[PDB]
């Protein structure tokens, strides 16, 4: 309709003028979070059995 | 983005011929069944034809059965509907549509209103 | 109308050219010299049995012991996964419940499905049972996901192409989130509770600000119905799951799919997606009766959690990120660790 | 185990005792999905059956001491691919058809192709009700609407030898009746491969036997499921 | 003679019944339906029957009165438990094919275990109470009046129930297929329809019918394996 | 939530009286309920416990073979029949409410009391050594507690419960499982300890907190209560 397509364009204009930092910087920040919280992931490094609460 | 842009269509005479093309971008065309759905003025949507992955499951609605033919091309990601002989009760907005999920022949809610993976439309007028 | 639509396409062209020039590198080559995650062997410690129909959804508690599970028998069961005990059982008016949430205080459990009503259940009652705290109604579609913000505020994603923030004490919509053109299946709250992403059946995920009811930004790259969505643990990224046998990781600052998680042998649909506590092991949940565990930075399976008999409808990792609860359509929930 | 742990294990066992009591209720009731079009007499099949015996309405009828839940959708939208997976363990699907109209049969056939072939709606049998037989009887005797326009395979068709015409029925009506069934059964007998079965019935709007028709079909469905448990089928 | 095949048959029954029990108790995906749990109890009866019979055929050299009777108690109880579980397999199909609805009784298998393991437990106890000498002679019943009251006569109660349900299965399986050989033959070896060869075998009419009682009814546990464990697609999928 | 008690009076020694506490205001079948008695110038001593939907019946050593506790779930009444009443039976008996699950609050609601006046080892000694403490409003008082056996189970929950008995009122739960706070209690109260020795800390002591403070062990099945710590003004 005429009403919906006005909203599509006002949404996309509001979407287009945002700030985008580079993906290589965005990839590095996600990489840095996983390496910093490496000990804070029992799914990655297995917890000793005593610690596991589901043993 | 799932963008189905279908060209073709126009003011054709009765007994004329038209090919409706359908350019599709943003998805692997060879993994999905594709559909044609038409909406005649003020009587809702109606399913027309459906070709499966690499053909071999072509089925039609009854009113266009001997007349219209569908063909997919899994190289340019293009869908075709060749219309051979047109009555003037075939006037509609014809839409390129797609089966909801991939790897299946289970086309639910293709003719449903506000369907996402359906084209913008192309007008075929017969007079 | 055609002046509007062509303007809308060149905004899409302006965005796509902005995203293309924003991608100098990719996560495949930024993370190509880190150590591989290795094989993550992981088995069931607890087979939680007692449901009568398919376990459609679950949600963990914040103390990582309690979890509620929704099933199509008309029951919510609160489980103690440490000891396999049933802490509570909640009978429902409607047996078609498609979601449940556990509040981050332990005081309430929501549910919602085809009855178009978010039923809040008061757990910590003086009278000694569960009752219906609030029948949040107003949606005109099935409630597919709900998540509690903090103890009086809940966002509910619905089948009427809308999300809605509700005040439980008044029963009303404080804000409403519209813009999706298809059925909205899942929502995920960022870990500071100010933004939320919703994945819907129009091959797009929208980031919404909960404080003024608008969409910041729309994430495309998927090609079928998104049934699963989950934030990264910091809050700057989120992964999605859909029917196209792909999981895609979307950063909120640079708007791209940084990695597709998709092999060629996988042909089914992803029903559930949740990260670990670090975001190195993306656990997804599929329709091949299995739960593949992806490395979130290198696109390879770290192991398959294969112990279920039907579709794994729900999959959740604890808030200390130490146990994974996968519930399936075979009425069994399984604690992997 | 401590003193509070052993009472908590007991409190699980009283929830076992409540849920095994509710498993007696759940297995003895049979969930059925009423999914039909708006033109069809779907609300009439609600109304007639419940006298004789919100996004979901629920109709419960009891025939020969057994329970039968029936659910139809209300405020749900016309997109039908995500909520239809919830009804994957229902006993049967009632697909009510307005057989009298002809411009919307093929929409109901494409609805019927979608339900019958779906990867989660498979192993569910369909109790096909072909409603509006009385107005179909008036329309064919009038002869105003030609079936051959919408379906160009009604010309090379003949009535089947195993047909059962009710007495005082014109042969054109019976030819029109069983054509709509065979359009609806070559959908079902092409992809099921002995996983689920279609039960077609020619029903009137105000017929008072549709509960017995469901019960006779639902007896077969749970019979066939039990034969597969010994792999007899 | 048959004695020989008897020993290779009981061995081939027992070791492939053991494959059936380790498959069904460990793999939980093939145990959800009620025929599967009755199948395990029938296989557990038929496993223990063969092992005691092979024990009764080679460890009968001891002439102690106590255990000659004991082993004859254990051979009698395991034979009557297996006959009862054959009948309860037939009884379950009356509550699955004839009476199709309202057949979920809570603790359904547990009520069948009281009928399957305890109704034989009463009747072996009371004939031991009347006169224990009967069991202790190969230690088998020497009284021979209770051979036709408790062994054969109780089997005749089972056999008329099992054949009548076997007819009803053929009555039902026609009425779908009017409106497959592996399927029928499974119901033969599940219910002991082929145990009706004993009525000819015990009479001196044919050596052949005596042979068929030895080749089929001894290899029943082998045939339960290749019609309800090896012949199911879900079991073979879960073996990988 | 109301637990009013009936029965009790002037019972001659060797007699028999049945005590019933009625429950109007909470669900009865979900709570496992105890009987605790208060001697006139002594402390509290637990005598009975029946589970919710009765499966285990625990008694104390002094009331083991002579008392019986039964449970009427439809009529919301808890029965305590007594035989062979010795003089020590003299006491005012409380009807005690307790649910047991993870994160639950046992001993949360107590009754009101019914005066009974009879006419003329393995148990954990919960010693207190805190008979009296001179207190003023506003200071931060500490109430001590010691156990004969360590109350820290291998779960991680150390089973220590605190009660406040006002001078003319029933006891009220303050903190449970060592330090879990109860619902109506203000944030002034705080609990600590190390498995064997224990400490309750009232930090902003007001006028309504006058009374005798009791400790508890819920580790062993036979529950014991402390002598009492009276915070008089
Ligand atoms: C089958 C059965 C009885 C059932 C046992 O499981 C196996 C068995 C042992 C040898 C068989 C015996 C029945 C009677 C037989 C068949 C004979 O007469 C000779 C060997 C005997």
């Amino acid at each position: 309709s005429i009403a919906q397509a006005r909203k599509l364009v006002e949404q996309l204009k509001m979407e287009a003028n945002i700030d985008r930092i580079k993906v290589s910087k965005a990839a590095a920040d996600l990489m840095a979070y996983c390496e910093a919280h490496a000990k804070e992931d029992p799914l990655l490094t297995p917890v000793p059995a005593s610690e596991n609460p589901f043993r | 983005q799932v963008q189905l842009q279908e060209s073709g269509g126009g003011l054709v005479q009765p007994g004329g011929s038209l090919r409706l093309s359908c350019a599709a971008s943003g998805f692997t065309f060879s993994n999905y069944k594709m559909n044609w759905v038409r909406q005649a003025p003020g009587k809702g949507l109606e399913w027309v034809s459906d070709i499966s992955q690499s053909g071999a499951s072509i089925s039609y609605t009854g009113s266009v059965k001997g007349r219209f033919t569908i063909s997919r091309d899994n190289a340019k990601n293009t869908l075709y509907l060749q219309m051979n002989s047109l009555k003037p009760e075939d006037t509609a907005v014809y839409y390129c549509a797609r089966c909801p999920a991939p790897f299946t022949r289970d086309c639910f809610d293709v003719t449903s209103t506000t369907y996402a993976y359906r084209g913008q439309g192309t007008q075929v007028t017969v007079s | 109308l055609d002046q509007l639509r062509q303007e809308a396409e060149q905004l899409k062209n302006q965005i796509r050219d902005a995203r293309k020039a924003c991608a100098d590198a990719t996560l495949s080559q930024i993370t190509n010299n880190i150590d591989p995650v290795g094989r993550i062997q992981m088995r069931t410690r607890r087979t939680l049995r007692g449901h009568l129909a398919k376990i459609y959804a679950m949600h963990w508690g914040t103390d990582s012991r309690l979890l509620v599970s929704a099933s199509q028998d008309g029951k919510l069961i609160i489980w103690d996964s440490y000891t396999t005990n049933k802490v509570h059982a909640i009978p429902l008016r409607s047996s078609w419940v498609m979601t449940c949430a556990y509040a981050p205080s332990g005081n309430y459990v929501a549910c919602g499905g085809l009855d178009n009503i978010c039923s809040i259940y008061n757990l910590k009652t003086r009278e000694g049972n569960v009752r219906v705290s609030r029948e949040l109604a107003g949606h005109t579609g099935y409630l597919s996901c709900c998540r509690f913000l903090d103890d009086n505020q809940i966002v509910t994603s619905s089948g009427d192409t809308t999300c809605a923030l509700w005040d439980i004490e008044t029963g009303q919509q404080t804000t409403t989130f519209t813009g999706h053109t298809g059925d909205v299946m899942s929502l995920s709250l960022a870990p500071d509770t100010r933004l939320f992403v919703s994945g819907a059946c129009d091959a797009s995920a929208k980031l919404w600000d909960v404080r003024e009811g608008m969409c910041r930004q729309t994430f495309t790259g998927h090609e079928s119905d998104i049934n699963a969505i989950c934030f990264f643990p910091n809050g700057n990224a989120f992964a999605t799951g859909s029917d196209d046998a792909t999981c895609r990781l979307f950063d909120l600052r640079a708007d791209q799919e940084l990695m597709t998680y998709s092999h060629d042998n996988i042909i089914c649909g992803i029903t559930s997606v949740s990260f670990s506590k670090s975001g190195r092991l993306l656990l997804a949940g599929y329709d091949d009766f299995n739960c593949n565990v992806w490395d979130a930075l290198k696109a390879d399976r770290a192991g398959v959690l294969a112990g279920h008999d039907n579709r794994v409808s729900c999959l959740g990792v604890t808030d200390d990120g130490m146990a994974v609860a996968t519930g399936s359509w075979d009425s069994f929930l399984k604690i992997w660790n | 185990l401590s003193a509070e742990d052993k009472a908590a294990v007991e409190r699980s066992k009283m929830i076992e005792k409540q849920l095994q009591k509710d498993k007696q209720v759940y297995r003895a009731t049979h969930r059925l999905l009423l999914l039909g079009a708006d033109n069809s007499g779907k609300s009439t099949i609600v109304k007639q059956m419940r006298i004789y015996h919100s996004g979901i309405f629920e109709t419960k009828f009891q025939v020969d001491k057994v329970n039968f839940h029936m659910f139809d959708v209300g405020a749900q939208r016309d997109e039908r691919r995500k909520w239809i997976q919830c009804f994957n363990d229902v006993t049967a699907i009632i697909f009510v058809v307005d057989s009298s109209d002809y411009n919307r049969l093929q929409e109901a056939l494409n609805d019927f192709k979608s339900i019958w072939n779906n990867r989660w709606l498979r192993t569910i049998s369909v109790i096909l009700f072909l409603n509006k037989q009385d107005l179909l009887a008036e329309k064919v005797l009038a002869g105003k609407s030609k079936i051959e326009d919408y379906f160009p395979e009604f010309a090379r068709y003949t009535t089947p030898e195993d047909a059962t015409p009710e007495p005082g029925e014109d042969p054109r009506v019976t030819r029109a009746k069983y054509f709509i069934r065979d359009e609806f059964l070559r959908i079902s007998t092409a992809s099921g491969d002995g996983r689920h079965y279609c039960y077609p019935h020619f029903t009137c709007s105000v017929d008072t036997e549709n509960a017995r028709r469901i019960f006779n079909d639902c007896r077969d469905i749970i019979q066939r499921m039990h034969l597969r448990q010994y792999e007899l089928l | 003679a048959l004695t020989f095949i008897t020993y290779i048959g009981c061995g081939l029954s027992s070791i492939f019944l053991s494959v059936t029990l380790v498959t069904y108790i460990a793999f939980e995906k093939i145990r959800r339906d009620y025929p599967s749990k009755i199948l395990i109890q029938l296989c557990a009866a038929l496993l223990l029957l063969n092992l005691i019979f092979l024990l009764d055929s080679w460890i009968a050299l001891y002439n102690t009165r106590g255990f000659c009777i004991a082993v004859a108690v254990f051979l009698h109880y395991f034979l009557l438990v297996s006959f009862t579980w054959m009948g309860l397999e037939a009884f379950h199909m009356y509550l699955a094919l004839v009476k199709v609805f309202n057949t979920y009784i809570r603790k359904y298998i547990l009520k069948f275990c009281i009928v399957g393991w305890g109704i034989p437990a009463v009747v072996v106890s009371i004939v031991l109470t009347i006169s224990p000498d009967n069991y202790g002679i190969f230690c088998w019943i020497n009284s021979n009046v209770v051979f036709y009251i408790t062994v054969v006569g109780y089997f005749c109660v089972i056999f008329l129930l099992n054949v009548s349900m076997f007819i009803v299965v053929l009555v039902q399986l026609c009425r779908i297929k009017k409106k497959d050989l592996r399927s029928i033959a499974g119901l033969t070896f599940l219910l002991g329809i082929t145990w009706g060869f004993a009525f000819f075998a015990w009479g001196p009419v044919n050596v052949t019918f005596m042979y068929l009682f030895a080749i089929f009814n001894t290899l029943q546990g082998f045939f339960i394996f290749i019609f309800y464990c090896a012949a199911k697609e879900n079991v073979r999928k879960q073996w990988r | 939530v109301q637990l009013v008690e009936s029965g009790g009076g002037l019972v001659q020694p060797g007699g028999s009286r049945k005590l019933s506490c009625s429950a109007s205001g909470f669900a009865f079948s979900s709570f496992g309920m105890h009987w605790v008695r208060q001697a006139p110038e002594k402390g509290l001593e637990w005598v009975a416990y029946i589970s919710s939907g009765s499966g285990t019946i625990y008694y104390a050593d002094t009331v083991k073979g002579r008392f019986t506790i039964s449970r009427d779930d439809p009529k919301n009444t808890l029965f305590l029949q007594m035989t062979s009443l010795r003089s020590e039976d003299t006491a005012m008996y409380y009807c005690v409410r307790s649910i047991y699950y993870y994160g639950s609050s046992p001993f949360d609601f107590w009754g009101q009391g019914t005066t009974l006046t009879v006419s003329s080892s393995s148990d954990i000694v919960m010693t207190q050594a805190t008979s009296s403490v001179p207190v003023t409003p506003g200071e931060s008082v500490s109430i001590s507690c010691r156990s004969s056996k360590s109350l820290l189970h291998s779960n991680g929950n150390t089973y220590l419960y605190w009660f406040l008995q006002r001078p003319g009122q029933s006891p009220q739960l303050l903190i449970y499982r060592m330090s879990n706070l109860a619902s109506g209690v203000p944030d002034r109260f705080s609990g600590s300890g190390s498995g064997t020795a224990f400490t309750l800390t009232i930090s902003r002591l007001e006028a309504e907190d006058v009374g005798v403070y009791y400790c508890m062990q819920h580790l062993e099945y036979p529950l014991t209560f402390g002598a009492g710590t009276k915070l008089e003004l």
